[PDB]
């Protein structure tokens, strides 16, 4: 058995972390007071859910999680929420002043005076681990804390916990819900300073989650609660292999082995189906062939891009529910001849299929409906480089005039770090070009 | 969290008292300081401006400063007069005589330490002080000379806090003395160096709105201040109510100040009151970007928008404000710089101002603001070319070198705005 | 606070001070024995009228004034007049021999024997002030005491009170009621000496006031009693900003910043309207527009000059009575087009307006009709230099022959003091020429 | 402030006695000294010429002086002889014999110490002394010689005070002796140096007014003195009544004396009619006042130019009429006023008129035409000095001959100085 520690940084990481841990309890039958009636080994055990939950002497199941934010307003939501008794007061770390959407403020100024406290609370959970395998870090790209402080945490985690895996759940910046104009800068900065301290990163564009909530779920103006409940469904089905018995992606090393052939290209695209509204009383039931076909529709991807004009390097189909393997490869046979699937020539054109018989769970009162089968598609395609191209262009427009740079320089960062980070993205954008594009 | 408010001079104290009486009515605070509102959103961020006195009493974190006891006793005698702390009234008896030199170097020097003692006493009792906000005029003596002296002194002790001011520009249409361009040019020289955010409230624009739009043939200072309080209430809504666009002063400065010296904001309000017909969201957005609603006498079509913060108050559909704002950006796409993507941000608050069902407040950092400083510079040069009225300032120890240095800094600011009005991408 | 001490020097200063203080008491409701029944604060207070009146424990309101003359006969009229109980005996200082129309005797021979006594009484009044604003000095230019002693007093006041403001209410000489042939001498001498010791001086041309009383009031031969009752109305309008309060009341020092662009150019031109008799004021209502138009008529100014031949540098309208700002703005815009008001290019072309609401009052038995509204215009125009030219020409005619100069030399003055004063007058005429010239 | 009045010699005491009669009648003072008047204006400035003794007895501040006791025993016998202070009489016995040197150098020198003691006595009782006025003649010996001696002595003890004189020019038409031109020249030389104001009362002009105008074939000293009394009552009105124009002797000197040596005034009086003629207007007074017939000095003002002029009107009249008529006569006679002294004509109006007149007008002019008076005296002087006539009268008292030429050369300069400014122009 090998334990995983989750770290939630910034407002986006905390609020998404709140939605995920609520979902984990609903799936495993864990009550808000930490009790788990279905668990027969009181105060210990080596079950699959023990990779994410630790048990006290009183049978209380505690999430192996750490919440960090430089302002206490977002953490107080967890401290007085529905699952307030689930966490210990030491798992929640609040600052007094946030990073003001400034990467330099969260990395150099506020991060310097809080990095040792966060690592101390992390080491206290690691000492409770018999075989810690790695960490999962939840953070945003545009926030000052989510980008600035996260970058420093991964740099330190590589030192204190070498040889351990580190997985990212990132929030790509979208203007419909953005709160700062400097998010493009902060995004490029954290990406360059973490590229060598992350083994796999699941990027979620708020633009895609926003439109999925509007089209598929009939929310006129989606809020963070709507976005986070949909995002936690994707995070749940990605981490379900760690929390349930199985053979595909049983440990964090297998994620990088199955999905990451080249280390710098560790941004796999996620596609989820079906997304049905609860108010839809009429309840059609899509076959495995229908939901697998929807995994190749751009409208269901976590990042809006066109995989038809890219190349695949790895592909993982994660089914959840009433799914038999006979129906899966039958759909893969039909999808071969109906879609534009082009793998790189140094990889096998194939699919790694994982089936979990337990169907997905929906939060009572949410916007998502109960389904009998669902698919989460993790594919490493070069088409995701479009997100890097859009981000680099917005960076180039602002940095050409040195706009807003004085906020970063006045915080201790030197201007040379900007072009150093931009040069890394130019190299990353060309790494995708060499793997995918031909003559 | 906490913000310390300072009002200095006649204009600063008169608009400052109007600001406290308006926002106290919005947060359910009566003249005695008791809570009497129905919504819990009124006390969520009540501590950003009010200190909680023992007994469910809310005293404002305000400091009243002047060089003469005139306006001081007038504020204490009006409504919401007893809500202010009595120990935060700091006044002299000599006055400034509409002289910037008297307010900054001669008469204000004797009282500047008494003011700093109250500033420290209020800042020491702050859990998480963000910075300071100041209301004053630039054409007078106290709020102009001593106001910029207080900013320099406070920045010395709190260098990492945010310095924010509501500065009122002088205009010949509403003029007290002839030396107003002298005091204004000297004050802005200080404002470009020692403040982080400055709201430019042009008395010229206030007059034209009262005269040409509100149809008041002879506008009074009470008519102008009614527009100032409505604008001051709108630009501080994101600081007083729950939200996450520009919830604090620093996050506001990071979003609105792309270059350090260009931190002079042009405010706009809609609708212009002094009505039973209900306004619509497309009409609020249409009037928000119109020059007829700008609080500074500038034509936005004459320049380009660097950053824009629009905020809607009332009960409306977030989808409609998204549609209308994205539609007004397409109508005026030529007036937004292309090198700053997504430079217009929108917030929506549920609590509207008193007497209005829906309102809209515009906060823009436009290069067209250079028309304001160019106007002051032309009036400054016409007099300074002949050294007219300069003996009122040299008699207080000032030098002509200080005037030419303040004028050159103004002209540099104007040409800096012009540099980005033509810069493309 | 902001107390003002009034000094009345010589016969003209004393007799004008008598008219002013009688009018002040009527405006505030102060009886000839110093009692003010409307005043509820006994023994003191910080009311508006307290800038000019102190209070005793007995409820008496005493003027903050000093009357000084080198001869007793003129002040003896105040000691036995209607308002004799108003002043303390220490406020009225008299000598035994006047200056005999000689600047030299006023500033040197006779004045030096009484100057210390006068400053001691001024110090006693200044000590009773919580925030002394400045001095108002009433005097004539042609008298021996009004010119010589006033110069000595202004010089001593600058030594004892630094740069504390000092305002002058001076009487420009006129041959109609002139008492000496050497008045151009004393006028040039006292103007040169007090020039750098005075922050603002309001000249009153005796010939202008004499002519106003003839045309507008139908007095066939005006006397000092007629002239002083009109002069005190101008003084009342100017100081009404300090003695009263109100929302539209603008302090006079706020006008002083607008009126004096350069230290030596501190001679505003005054104009009062309406000056009408009761026989003509009957069946005759005078609107705000009519009295504002009369301010720009050259035959209504306190000093004989033509403002159309000069340029304006400042224009202040001081209304008192039933006047609203809507009427003022309408009248100013009308005059802006129907009149040719040329401003210098180095200052805005605006009109500073102050409105008092206390209507003008008249002394019982006076020549002025009681009106509901009045206006006093203070303007700084280069046209006032004509008064300097006429006065300097009479000086040059006599000094070329050294006529009457032996009366000044015999008292201790040198001929160099005459040419030094005349040279300063010539520089002042050039100064008024230079300010009117447009910019390069 | 007070004025100390001094009268010396026969003529000085005759015209000095008549002076105290008119002003006492004007101020309501009886020969005993009590105030019998009925107007407060008579006592407002009563102390200028009178002392207030116990019992409301007004005593004149007069000092009667002569070298012979004859003429002073008669002024004690005539009217107003009791009102004078008895110890203020200073009379000698030898007499002067119409000799200037006898009064100035020899006999009058032994008596000048007794006169000075009475002067200091009256000066000690003064709150603020103005100066001294002297009535005397220039033709005799005591008033001419000793009169000038009193001026120099008093000036040494009161140098900053005003010295005024009523000097009577001699005339061969009423001449007492023949040596009169010698006494006038020697005394005018003194009056040029030691006096501030001098009213030139010409006996010639006085004789012509009585003979040609008033029609008196045989004019006596009483007829000449009545014109003098009306003059000195006129030129002192501004000093005796609450005016403000030339209220004292120093303010009059500043207005009338533009150059220190030119301080000899010619006076005029209007109306001048006899008891055989029979509606006098303000324009008529103004015209007669600037006529050569009404001048109390034999000088035609149209033969010179007015440096300064003082006009005094007395009686109930329109003040507007005076201002317009005074301005009228100045425009119509613009050539006879020097243009380099602007506004050189001052006018005062007194409410009360003199005794026996409804309205009167007194003239005080400083005209360069006064040189005609000095030219006449100088011509009679040089007619005798060429022949060395009667020099033993003066050299017999130890006098020198060049002292006569000094007094002449001076007078010649006085005439030249008056001519120098008559020809001066402003351009
Ligand atoms: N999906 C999602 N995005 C969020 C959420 N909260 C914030 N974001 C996005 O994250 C970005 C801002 O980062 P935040 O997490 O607010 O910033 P932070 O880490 O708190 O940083 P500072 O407040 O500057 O210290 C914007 O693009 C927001 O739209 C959330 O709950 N869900
Ligand atoms: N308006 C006005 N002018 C006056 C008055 N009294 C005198 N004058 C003028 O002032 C000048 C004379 O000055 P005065 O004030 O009389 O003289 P003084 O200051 O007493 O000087 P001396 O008496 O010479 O010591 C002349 O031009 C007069 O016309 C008065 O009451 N009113
Ligand atoms: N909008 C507005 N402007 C004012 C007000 N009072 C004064 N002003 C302006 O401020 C300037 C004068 O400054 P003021 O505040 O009176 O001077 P201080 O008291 O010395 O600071 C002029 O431009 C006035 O028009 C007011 O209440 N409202
Ligand atoms: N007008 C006038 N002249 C007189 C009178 N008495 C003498 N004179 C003249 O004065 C001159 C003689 O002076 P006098 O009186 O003898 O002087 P004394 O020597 O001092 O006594 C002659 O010219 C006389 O005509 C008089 O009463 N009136
Ligand atoms: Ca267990
Ligand atoms: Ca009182
Ligand atoms: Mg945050
Ligand atoms: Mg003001
Ligand atoms: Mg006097």
């Amino acid at each position: 058995m090998r334990e995983c520690i989750s770290i939630h940084v910034g407002q986006a990481g905390v609020q998404i972390g709140n939605a995920c841990w609520e979902l984990y309890c609903l799936e495993h039958g864990i009550q808000p007071d930490g009790q788990m009636p279905s668990d027969k080994t009181i105060g210990g055990g080596d079950d699959s859910f023990n990779t994410f939950f630790s048990e006290t002497g009183a049978g209380k199941h505690v999430p192996r999680a750490v919440f960090v934010d430089l302002e206490p307003t977002v953490i107080d939501e967890v401290r007085t929420g529905t699952y307030r008794q689930l966490f210990h007061p030491e798992q929640l770390i609040t600052g007094k002043e946030d990073a003001a959407n400034n990467y330099a403020r969260g990395h150099y100024t506020i991060g310097k005076e809080i990095i040792d406290l966060v690592l101390d609370r992390i080491r206290k959970l690691a000492d409770q681990c018999t075989g810690l395998q790695g960490f999962l870090v939840f953070h945003s790209f545009g926030g000052g804390t989510g980008s600035g402080f996260t970058s420093l945490l991964m740099e330190r985690l590589s030192v204190d916990y070498g040889k351990k895996s580190k997985l990212e759940f990132s929030i790509y910046p979208a203007p419909q819900v953005s709160t700062a104009v400097v998010e493009p800068y902060n995004s490029i900065l954290t990406t360059h300073t973490t590229l060598e301290h992350s083994d796999c990163a699941f990027m979620v564009d708020n633009e895609a989650i926003y439109d999925i909530c509007r089209r598929n779920l009939d929310i006129e103006r989606p809020t963070y609660t709507n976005l986070n409940r949909l995002i936690s469904q994707i995070v749940s089905s990605i981490t379900a292999s760690l929390r349930f018995d199985g053979a595909l992606n049983v440990d964090l090393t297998e994620f990088q082995t199955n999905l990451v052939p080249y280390p710098r290209i560790h941004f796999p695209l996620a596609t989820y189906a079906p997304v049905i509204s609860a108010e839809k009383a009429y309840h059609e039931q899509l076959s495995v062939a229908e939901i697998t076909n929807a995994c190749f529709e751009p409208a269901n991807q976590m990042v809006k891009c066109d995989p038809r004009h890219g190349k695949y390097m790895a592909c993982c189909l994660l089914y959840r529910g009433d799914v038999v393997p006979k129906d899966v490869n039958a759909a893969i046979a039909t999808i071969k001849t109906k879609r534009s699937i082009q793998f790189v020539d140094w990889c096998p054109t194939g699919f790694k299929v994982g089936i979990n018989y337990q169907p997905p769970t929906v939060v009572p009162g949410g916007d998502l409906a109960k389904v009998q089968r669902a698919v989460c598609m993790l594919s490493n395609t070069t088409a995701i480089a479009e997100a890097w191209a859009r981000l680099d262009h917005k960076f180039d427009l602002m940095y050409a005039k040195r706009a807003f740079v004085h906020w970063y320089v006045g915080e201790g960062m030197e201007e040379g770090e900007f072009s150093e980070a931009r040069e890394d993205m130019a190299a990353l954008e060309k790494d995708y070009e060499e793997v995918g594009v031909d003559s | 969290r906490e913000i310390v408010h300072i009002q200095a001079g006649q204009c600063g104290n008169q608009i400052g008292a109007k600001f406290w009486e308006v926002i106290s009515d919005e947060h359910g605070i009566d003249p005695t300081g008791s809570y009497h509102g129905d919504s819990d959103l009124q006390l969520e961020r009540i501590n950003v401006y009010y200190n909680e006195a023992t007994g469910n009493k809310y005293v404002p974190r305000a400091i009243l400063v002047d060089l003469e006891p005139g306006t001081m006793d007038s504020v204490r005698s009006g409504p919401f007069g007893q809500i202010f702390r009595p120990d935060n009234f700091v006044f002299g008896q000599s006055g400034a005589g509409n002289n910037w030199a008297k307010g900054h170097y001669t008469e204000g020097a004797e009282l500047v330490d008494s003011v700093l003692d109250v500033v420290r006493k209020e800042s020491e009792s702050c859990d998480c002080l963000q910075g300071f906000q100041l209301t004053h005029s630039l054409g007078g003596g106290t709020g102009s000379g001593m106001g910029t002296l207080l900013i320099s002194k406070i920045r010395e002790e709190y260098p990492d806090r945010i310095m924010n001011t509501f500065s009122v520009m002088p205009s010949p249409k509403v003029s007290d003395t002839v030396v107003e361009p002298y005091n204004a040019t000297l004050s802005v020289h200080q404002l470009v160096e020692n403040t982080d955010e400055t709201y430019c409230i042009d008395n010229e624009a206030l007059y034209d709105i009262c005269f040409r739009t509100l149809k008041l043939t002879t506008p009074t200072y009470g008519d102008l201040n009614h527009l100032v309080s409505a604008t001051m209430s709108g630009v501080t809504t994101c600081l007083r109510f729950p939200g996450q666009l520009n919830a604090d002063l620093r996050k506001l400065a990071v979003n609105m100040v792309p270059f350090p010296r260009l931190h002079f904001f042009m405010p706009g309000f809609a609708p212009l009151t002094s009505q039973y017909r209900a306004l619509t969201v497309p009409e609020l957005t249409q009037q928000m970007f119109d020059s007829k609603n700008m609080m500074a006498a500038c034509d936005p079509r004459h320049g380009r928008y660097l950053t824009v913060a629009a905020i809607f108050r009332g009960r409306m559909s977030m989808k409609e404000v998204d549609e209308q704002m994205l539609n007004v950006q397409n109508k005026n796409s030529s007036y937004f710089v292309e090198w700053i993507p997504n430079n217009v941000k929108t917030a929506v608050c549920d609590i509207p101002p008193r007497g209005l069902k829906m309102s809209a407040t515009f906060i823009g950092n436009s290069t067209a603001i250079q028309e304001l400083f160019k106007r002051i510079s032309e009036q400054f040069t016409a007099m300074f070319r002949r050294k007219a009225f300069l003996h009122w300032y040299t008699g207080e120890g000032m030098d002509e070198m200080e005037f030419t240095e303040a004028e050159s800094n103004m002209n540099d600011l104007v040409s800096e705005y012009q540099q980005y009005q033509d810069a493309t991408a």
